[PDB]
């Protein structure tokens, strides 16, 4: 299936950002997709996200996570330009200005292998 | 098509 850039285009991406964040000034936009090819970690249901500015990437990961029901054994890894965040303590309104995409989405991926 | 949002918190 095609990714959410590919069903939506840029400049619908540029105006969906800009409206929510009218609507929602304390909240993050967030893309979040299972890696290309994974098989171990299921599917979300739903693509685009809204994340409380607080919210801080292990926060995050505890999150997604439960939201996936993983066994707390299971690897995880969220990624967020292709690699994992290791400033886990900073909260994801800094995430955004420094990582958003040109969209004004901030896009992560999900893997269980080798972040 | 889907343009709805999930809170995640």
């Amino acid at each position: 299936e095609k990714t959410f850039k590919q069903r939506r285009t840029f400049e619908q991406r540029v105006e969906d950002v800009r409206l929510i964040r009218e609507q929602h000034p304390t909240k993050i936009p967030v893309i979040i997709e299972r890696y290309k090819g994974e098989k171990q970690l299921p599917v979300l249901d739903k693509t685009k996200f809204l994340v409380p500015d607080h919210v801080n990437m292990s926060e995050l990961i505890k999150i997604i996570r439960r939201r996936l029901q993983l066994n707390a054994n299971q690897a995880f890894f969220l990624l967020v330009n292709g690699h994992s965040m290791v400033s886990v303590s900073t909260p994801i309104s800094e995430v955004y200005e420094s990582e958003k995409d040109e969209d004004g989405f901030l896009y992560m991926v999900y893997a269980s292998q080798e972040t | 098509e889907d343009e709805t949002w999930e809170v995640l918190e």
